[PDB]
């Protein structure tokens, strides 16, 4: 209950971060950077974290 | 002596190059180091979100870029970028801040040319051309040797036949040519039709006939396979109703094609007609289309090898004699022939008997014959 209660309040605290974008990958290359569609704007590359 | 300085000058080359380069490498460092650096540094430069698209370029340095949005900016160039890639309409890589062009990338392209050239060296080569020699010389002459030996021409004088017609029947080999010399030829031979270029509205088949010949500038220097035109134009009509008129105004852009203003490169013209004499005394010009050539019906002696031609990949039996159809004295077009083998092999599968029968090859005659 106690980590259920603790998982509510710094929902609260720290939902005020912005989300993120569903973007379609269109083609990858080097590790470096990765194309990627960000509808509905126009296509582009985009530098690929370490998953 | 041109021989001479060449060798001299490519000696000094291996040497200089290898041998200096050498030496550096030996003492490779002071160069790897300075790579990653220069790599950093440009990872370093904004390479957010990223794109761009090219309107137009300025001059060095300066240039216009468009976005999605219409994000036409005017942005000065990083010098980073490849350079001389930038041709208008390309899409380029812009910083999400700056917008500084540093990259471009398209990797795509319409699929035209994929559709318009498909299976480039057909099964069909000079030995499957059963006969017709003289024809098969002078289209090579036209053709192949001035592209397999840029030599003769250039140290003689004259460049090359630019547009070759075929005429004759309806079936000759026409196609079968064109797909041997494709196929012989390492130029990206490039297949079209007259029932496509036809289009629905005014402008449409002079725009794809432009696209075409400069596809076929650019990609490769090859050859163009017009096939029947006499469906198109069939010269210069009073010019009345306005679908003819468009068909002329399509032709003349083919004849501006084939020898206009500005220049042509090396791509060849290899035209396919059924009937020639109705085709535009204007388009066959001398300085343009040269080298008409006749496609005759075969003879008896051209009938015996196009069968033992198509009948190669065709286990006749021993009964079966390749006499009879020589016998006809008709019209025996190769794609008669080839329906002939072919409808005799379908009747002897239909009547179970895995080897064909002379009977079988006569019912395929007659079954053949229209007329
Ligand atoms: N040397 C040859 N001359 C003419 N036709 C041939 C020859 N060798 C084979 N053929 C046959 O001719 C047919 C192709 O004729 P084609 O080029 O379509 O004539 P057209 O283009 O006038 O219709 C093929 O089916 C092929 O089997
Ligand atoms: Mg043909």
């Amino acid at each position: 209950l106690n980590a259920k209660v603790r998982l509510l309040r710094e929902e609260l605290q720290l939902l005020q971060e912005q989300g993120s974008y569903v973007g379609e990958v269109v083609r990858a290359m080097d590790k470096k950077k990765v194309l990627v569609k960000v509808h509905p704007e126009g296509k582009f590359v985009v530098d690929v974290d370490k998953n | 002596r041109l021989k001479l300085l060449k060798l001299e000058r490519i000696k000094d080359y291996l040497l200089m190059e290898e041998e200096f380069i050498r030496n550096q490498e030996q003492m490779k460092p002071l160069e790897e180091k300075q790579e990653e650096e220069r790599s950093k540094v440009d990872d370093l430069r904004g390479t957010p979100m990223s794109v761009g698209t090219l309107e137009e370029i300025i001059d060095d340095n300066h240039a216009i870029v468009s976005t999605s949005v219409g994000s036409e900016h005017y942005v000065s160039i990083l010098s980073f970028v490849d350079k001389d890639l930038l041709e208008p309409g390309c899409s380029v890589l812009l910083n999400h801040k700056v917008h500084a062009v540093i990259g471009v990338l398209m990797d795509d392209t319409d699929p035209l040319v994929t559709v318009m050239k498909v299976e480039k060296a057909p099964q069909e080569t000079y030995a499957d051309i059963g006969g017709l020699d003289n024809q098969i010389q002078e289209i090579k002459e036209s053709v192949e040797l001035p592209l397999t030996h840029p030599e003769y021409y250039e140290e003689m004088g004259i460049k090359p036949p630019k547009g070759v017609i075929l005429y004759g029947p309806p079936g000759t080999g026409k196609t079968l040519l064109a797909k041997a010399v494709a196929n012989q030829t390492s130029a990206t031979f490039l297949r079209v039709v007259g029932s496509e270029l036809i289009q629905k509205y005014l402008g449409d088949g002079p725009k794809l006939v432009r696209e075409l010949f400069r596809v076929a500038e650019e990609h490769a220097p090859s050859i163009v396979f017009i096939d029947e035109i006499d469906a198109i134009g069939t010269k210069r009509y009073d010019s009345n109703s306005g679908g003819e008129r468009e068909i002329q105004r399509t032709m003349l852009e083919l004849l501006n094609q084939l020898d206009g203003f500005d220049s042509r490169g090396d791509v060849k013209v290899i035209m396919a007609t059924n009937r020639i004499e109705t085709l535009d005394p204007a388009l066959i010009r001398p300085g343009r289309i040269d080298r008409k050539i006749e496609f005759p019906l075969p003879d008896e002696k051209t009938k015996k090898r196009i069968f033992q031609i198509h009948t190669s990949r065709m286990t006749l039996a021993d009964d079966v004699t390749l006499d009879d159809l020589i016998m006809a004295k008709d019209d025996l077009s190769g794609a008669d022939i080839k329906a002939i083998c072919t409808e005799a092999g379908l009747m002897a599968l239909r009547e179970r008997r895995m080897k064909v029968t002379n009977e079988d090859f006569k019912k395929s005659k007659e079954n053949v014959l229209y007329k």
